């Protein structure tokens, strides 16, 4: 919402002006991997306890 | 209507005006600012003269 | 075109008012209404 | 399935309120108010020196 | 036409005096030509000091062209700020009556349409003035519309004679002269094209067998009386007729199924008949008196509904 003054001819008169606004959200995502490998397996497990 | 859609374009409607009234009446004191700084340039001569 | 029952309710509150449509490419529907026009109803 | 959308939320602004007697500038006015001046023709002031 | 009409306002700036003010208020309805159809105009923008050109000022007959780019608006009320008209192209107000004022030597009767002229008269091109403000207002002159086409009649024919008496009219009964001065060869040129090209449009293959009428006509007007008056003393055709004996061209190309006199009679009614608007301006403004009078004489108001 904008605001106004007054002003004297000949100058024309301005009105009250209005805005009306949106966005689209942009989006991202992430990554991160962790890897083990073939012993360590067994050894959560209990294959070779 | 008799529905609540009608009495709720109203409040559009009357909300409408208040937004807009108040900033018509913030035109003249944001005028009378206005209108003291363009007679004191015609009171005013330059100062190297 | 969006839902203007809501912004009758706001969320939040801003606190930069600026010549508005200075920049436009920034928003997606926008739309300068002259005091009252006649699609906001 | 399971989709949707949404909106985040809806921002306004404040109409700041501004007297013109809050300013600094006031001092340079005599703000005295006619109830009438459209009726009024060419008035003056009288200054003895 | 709005709903509720339209209403313009001709600033008034702020310092005038009271001997300039007070020659606005015998301006009660007057005609006053604007520029664009705005509301916010200065006295300035309807002054003659804004009607003149790069420097030169146009003279009596350019005075007319200079009009019919711009729309005439007639005073409705005069408060000391502003000045409200009301234009005749737009609207005229919720009533429909908007009252004039004469400045005319001619009074007028009811029904006539009013084509508005400079005032080119002796002793009536009355400028007020304004002394306060530097500024001058040429008001044109209200007339009944045959006057209109009588006048310029005589302003473009008399450039004819100049470009290598006529001055003085009658009207009901009143010997009055208009004000001769040199015309500016710009403006006159503009009027001969405006001639010829309406000129020459009406004329078609069927005014090749109208042409041999002629001595019909010239026969006629010595049997009966209606026609004597019709040629005239002074006319081209009477002094045609005794020296030309014309015929019409035997085949047309394609002649039966076209009728060749009826595109000779449509083009004249659009060409030919246009020309009385095509050099003036147009007949917006007729008088129809409610309840006052048969006439309405010199120096008095007069109700107004448009008229095209």
């Amino acid at each position: 919402h904008q605001p106004l003054i007054a002003r004297d001819g000949p100058h024309p008169i301005e009105q009250p002006t209005h805005n009306y606004m949106t966005k689209i959200i942009d989006r991202r995502a992430l990554n991160a991997a962790f890897s083990l490998a073939t012993e360590a397996i067994a050894l959560l497990t209990g294959e070779a306890l | 209507d008799g529905t609540g859609i009608g009495a709720h374009r109203q409040l559009r409607a009357i909300q409408q005006l208040a937004r807009n009234v108040q900033a018509v009446l913030g035109a003249f004191e944001r005028g009378t600012a206005d209108q003291m700084l363009h007679v004191l340039l015609e009171k005013a001569p330059p100062l190297a003269l | 075109g969006y839902r203007y029952a809501a912004a009758m309710v706001p969320t939040g509150s801003l606190l930069s008012t600026i010549e508005v449509a200075s920049h436009r490419r920034l928003f997606d529907f926008f739309s300068r209404v002259r005091s009252d026009a006649n699609s906001l109803y | 399935d399971v989709e949707f959308d949404a909106l985040l939320g809806s921002y306004c602004n404040t109409l700041s309120l501004v007297r013109f007697l809050e300013l600094g500038l006031s001092v340079a006015c005599v703000c005295t108010k006619f109830p009438e001046l459209a009726y009024m023709n060419e008035g003056r002031v009288q200054f003895e020196v | 036409m709005l709903a509720d009409g339209f209403e313009t306002d001709i600033a008034i700036p702020s310092g005038i005096s009271r001997p300039d003010a007070a020659a606005l208020q015998r301006c009660e309805g007057r005609v006053v030509f604007l520029p664009t159809i705005r509301r916010q105009l200065t006295l300035a923008d309807v002054a003659h000091e804004s009607f003149v050109s790069g420097g030169v000022s146009p003279d009596t007959l350019g005075l007319l062209l200079a009009y019919r780019r711009r729309f005439p608006a007639v005073i409705t009320r005069v408060l000391p700020t502003r000045i409200v008209a009301c234009p005749l192209d737009v609207g005229l107000t919720h009533a429909g009556t908007v009252n004039l004022r004469n400045t005319s030597p001619v009074d007028l009767c009811n029904g006539d349409p009013i084509s508005l002229v400079p005032p080119v008269f002796e002793g009536q091109a009355t400028d007020v003035r304004l002394d306060s403000l530097d500024l001058t207002l040429r008001f044109p002159v209200p007339l009944p519309s045959p006057l209109a086409r009588e006048i310029v009649a005589r302003l473009v024919a008399r450039g004819i004679r100049d470009l290598n008496d006529l001055n003085v009219l009658y009207y009901n009964g009143s010997r009055l002269s208009l004000l001769a001065d040199v015309q500016q060869l710009g403006p006159v040129n503009a009027e001969l094209r405006s001639l010829v090209l309406n000129m020459v449009y009406s004329i078609t293959e069927g005014t090749t067998i109208i042409l041999t009428l002629i001595p019909r006509l010239f026969a006629l007007s010595a049997q009966d009386g209606y026609v004597n008056a019709l040629l005239q003393m002074q006319s081209v055709t009477r002094e045609a007729a005794q020296l030309i004996h014309p015929e019409a061209p035997a085949l047309m190309q394609d002649g039966e199924r076209r009728l060749p006199l009826y595109e000779a009679l449509v083009a004249w009614l659009t060409h030919a008949g246009q020309l009385g608007d095509t050099l003036a301006l147009a007949p917006v403004v007729r008088v129809c008196t409610f309840d006052g009078a048969a006439v309405v004489r010199s120096g008095d108001m007069a109700p107004v509904i448009r008229y095209p």
